DNA sequence: ATCTTTCCTATTGCTTTAAAGGCAGAGGACTGTATTGATCAGTCCAAACTTCTTTCTGCATGTACATGGAAAACTGGCCAAGGCAAACACGTCCGGAATGATGGTATTTAAGAACAAACATTCCCTGGTATCAGCAAGTACAGTGCCCTGCTGACAGAG
DNA sequence: CTCTGTCAGCAGGGCACTGTACTTGCTGATACCAGGGAATGTTTGTTCTTAAATACCATCATTCCGGACGTGTTTGCCTTGGCCAGTTTTCCATGTACATGCAGAAAGAAGTTTGGACTGATCAATACAGTCCTCTGCCTTTAAAGCAATAGGAAAGAT
């Protein structure tokens, strides 16, 4: 599954908006909250910069 | 004049603090003199220990479909790794909770 | 007939969750009364911290689910599930205190 | 005024950022997390101090760090330490 | 102002649950006064060593740092409380 | 008849001799080539004193001693009399190795 | 020069002798296998730190002391051979 | 003129030495300062614990008809004395054996 | 003549003849005894330095030894010592 | 219960080797005075502990039913104890030598100490997103009654 | 008598139904963690000094390797005895569930008390130089312990 509003395939909790379709927490929060989508830009992302064995 | 500052953990590429690692040790009263090497070598063993546990905690939490570490997240991370587990067999983490593990002979037989 | 689970069920049940959570086990005031209790003892009038008396009941919790371990397995070699006053002994005797 | 009090706080969540990007840590945690450093600070300084005592020499080197580190840490984790610790040492001496 | 026989507060279901939480499935009648006066015991020991630090301190509050530290000294080290 | 000790006789008589003596039970040359046998995996021609083959012996043949008590009374706490690994097994899993 | 086997240089005698001095009455046939198995870790632990002490003075003589400190580095402190 | 000097052992009436025990204080990486009776106090203490041991060790000798004390002697008077058993808990005594017992259970009928 | 190595045997031999007067000791015993001694002075020795760094003080003092020895030794041995300590601190005070 | 055999302990003579005592010296303890920085004493305040009061329930206590696990008794066979005889390899010492540990001198490299700048770290304040709580379906698993399928003790009847 | 047909009963195991508990998904509430701004104390740069480690050499001590001889220990085998594992039975002591009330948890407030900051002060430790005497190394002596031989008592096993 993915957000319909910025599409991550992971998140703390899966919600719905208005039509229904599943979107992130971060952006059934903001929508709840605000009345406007999250945007992509406000929305984070990072790269993994170590490992080991 | 005077050139920029600039951090030894910067220099040695840490992130760690080179310099608070030599305070402690020069007021730590460990030894009469410090060399200039021995906090740089501890602070980058400290860096590589903490990375290891933050990453195996951080695989657990993802596991629990959590996405902040707890310290029951540190528990399991802990006891299901043999070697940290052996470097931190007597100690004790708060609100970290037992491995789930049951004996085979306890639980229910098949007639 | 009303349900009743057989002996054994609701055993395992408990085990499963309460190896699953984290909570403290011990009620709070009760700990903290006998922890006050037995400082008593050495010294007349002292005074706690919370995050002392919580540090002492995690410290308690965790040695007596330790033990409780300990005594499991040697109530299992005996080729028995009860733990016994004589499990626990062996456990300690063994361990060293 | 009152006194400040240090920790590590803000290097093991930095360390938590270069690891797992978007993993967050709570306060109970990060308090674990200090208390783990300052443990393994405590155990490698004295081992590196009664290295230093036996061969009665004046100074900690990175030698009686490594050789602690040897000692204390087991097997693959002492190895990628030293490893670890021979890169920072080498970086911080070229610079 | 004096406590008296507050060991029994350790009540029969927090020891069964303390059981349960080490894999335990079937606990003997007698286990119960066992387990106090182990408690007693190593809560003895511990309060000794947390005592001797705060009198040397010439403090008269008990810190979580001396529950730590004589925790620390018996081989029992604890996270999360300021180490 | 000629004459015969029946069982257990001359295993109290040991433990007895044993209990009451003091010298090292393990022969010294063997457990020198032991040493230098398993010395030699984690470094090429080492020297050793005299003195620390003899520390090894010692500490060796006390921690065996020791956990040969402790996997006695395991043994005598599962109401029997010979010891088995599994007794070996116990005691080293209750002491934490 | 090199060694292979001398693992069973520890013989059965001695091992009942050491199961002797520990109380043992009666002796299982699997139990001396166990016991080389236990002895050969317990000498590689402390042979390894025992090594690591000499390499760290730039000896190449593994003397008395090093063993004392590798012994005491893991809480069996020895008597007798120290200084 | 410097007085007779005397040495702070006589002056506390201690078998210990005080100013080898300041000396190995001040020398270990203990602490940046050492009170004066820091190394008295610690002789003091030392010196006690060794009478105690030395006692019960040769009580054990004479126990055992010889004159001179040996580690098995050391060791059965470590043993058989409570608190010295426990202060001593993980130490190993080089040529001590270890104390004569049988399980009642392995005792014949 | 080799290079000096110092030990406690001169003092244990005193204390020897001043418990048992017609009694003698081996080299053997003589040596366990040393050890015992570096030991037990580690031992007070180190939890003392710890009390000091602890309160963030900078000298030991018969205080921090007192405490040392209050938590180290058990039972009876612990206040008989203390009265010992306290004893040679106050005779040699009134020098 | 008494006799025979084995082991253990106790006693006595020789010796050997390890502890007790004596002497040389040096390096480490001791004495005295100046310096200083660590610690002690008094005051204050704020924050953190102790005390008391009310609600509200969850949780401990008490009771009753009954199930299955602990303990005792019996059997046997097989695994380990005891003893004998041959082999071997440990123990003891003696010598060759070669390796490594110790000690001394020139030196050279690296760390302590001091002072100023500034910059990284701590504390304080705000939003907003992860986590907690509640309800409702869905799922998994336990308990149990019924049934089919096997078997076996017992009785009945043809060769 | 042999064997084969017929009854009746108890056992294993499979499967359907009911019921309980845990998991998952959704919504809504909230709380605590990430981000931004003020402040302070601690780290870095630079220079000088000095002392701790380094490189070379010499030398001696002490460990490794090999050899030879004595005999105590190890190892293989045989006999057998008694201890461990399996089976059966019993009963009591634990597990489960239900009902009641009581005190633990949480919130609020007041009291109080004491831990730590701040300032002044005072005194006890360190540094340095000079003196000397106590501890360690070496050597010699003698007595406590070890080894060998003998004798008597205690204990195990058999008749
Ligand atoms: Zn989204």
């Amino acid at each position: 599954l993915s957000c319909a509003n910025c599409q991550t395939t992971t998140t703390t909790l899966w919600r719905r908006n208005a039509e229904g379709e599943p979107v992130c927490n971060a952006c059934g929060l903001y929508m709840k909250l605000h009345g406007v989508p999250r945007p992509l830009a406000m929305r984070k992302e990072g790269i993994q910069t170590r490992k080991r064995k | 004049a005077r050139a920029k500052a600039k951090t030894r953990s910067s220099r040695a590429g840490l992130q760690f603090p080179v310099g608070r690692v030599h305070r402690l040790l020069r007021k730590g009263n460990y030894s009469e003199r410090v060399g200039a090497g021995a906090p740089v070598y501890l602070a980058a063993v400290l860096e590589y220990l903490t990375a290891e546990i933050l990453e195996l905690a951080g695989n657990a939490a993802r596991d629990n479909k959590k996405t902040r570490i707890i310290p029951r997240h540190l528990q399991l991370a802990i006891r299901n790794d043999e070697e940290l587990n052996k470097l931190l067999g007597r100690v004790t983490i708060a609100q970290g909770g037992v491995l789930p593990n049951i004996q085979a002979v306890l639980l229910p037989k098949k007639t | 007939k009303p349900h009743r689970y057989r002996p054994g069920t609701v055993a395992l049940r408990e085990i499963r969750r309460y190896q699953k959570s984290t909570e403290l086990l011990i009620r709070k005031l009760p700990f903290q009364r006998l922890v006050r209790e037995i400082a008593q003892d050495f010294k007349t009038d002292l005074r706690f911290q919370s995050s002392a008396v919580m540090a002492l009941q995690e410290a308690c919790e965790a040695y007596l689910v330790g033990l409780f371990e300990d005594t499991n397995l040697c109530a299992i070699h005996a080729k028995r599930v009860t733990i016994m006053p004589k499990d626990i002994q062996l456990a300690r005797r063994i361990r060293g205190e | 005024k009152r006194s400040r009090k240090e920790s590590y706080s803000i290097y093991v969540y930095k360390v938590l950022k270069q690891v797992h990007p978007d993993t967050g840590i709570s306060s109970k945690a990060m308090g674990i997390m200090n208390s783990f450093v300052n443990d393994i600070f405590e155990r490698i300084a004295g081992e590196a101090s009664r290295l230093a005592h036996y061969n009665k020499r004046s100074t900690i080197t990175s030698r009686e760090i490594q050789t602690a580190v040897r000692l204390l840490l087991p097997g693959e984790l002492a190895k990628h330490a030293v490893s670890e610790g021979t890169k920072a040492v080498t970086k911080y001496t070229s610079a | 102002k004096v406590l008296r026989d507050n060991i029994q507060g350790i009540t029969k279901p927090a020891i069964r649950r303390l059981a349960r939480r080490g894999g335990v499935k079937r606990i003997s009648g007698l286990i119960y006064e066992e387990t106090r006066g182990v408690l007693k015991v190593f809560l003895e020991n511990v309060i000794r060593d947390a005592v001797t630090y705060t009198e040397h301190a010439k403090r008269k509050t008990v810190t979580a740092m001396d529950v730590v530290y004589a925790l620390k000294r018996q081989g029992r080290t604890l996270y999360g409380f300021g180490g």
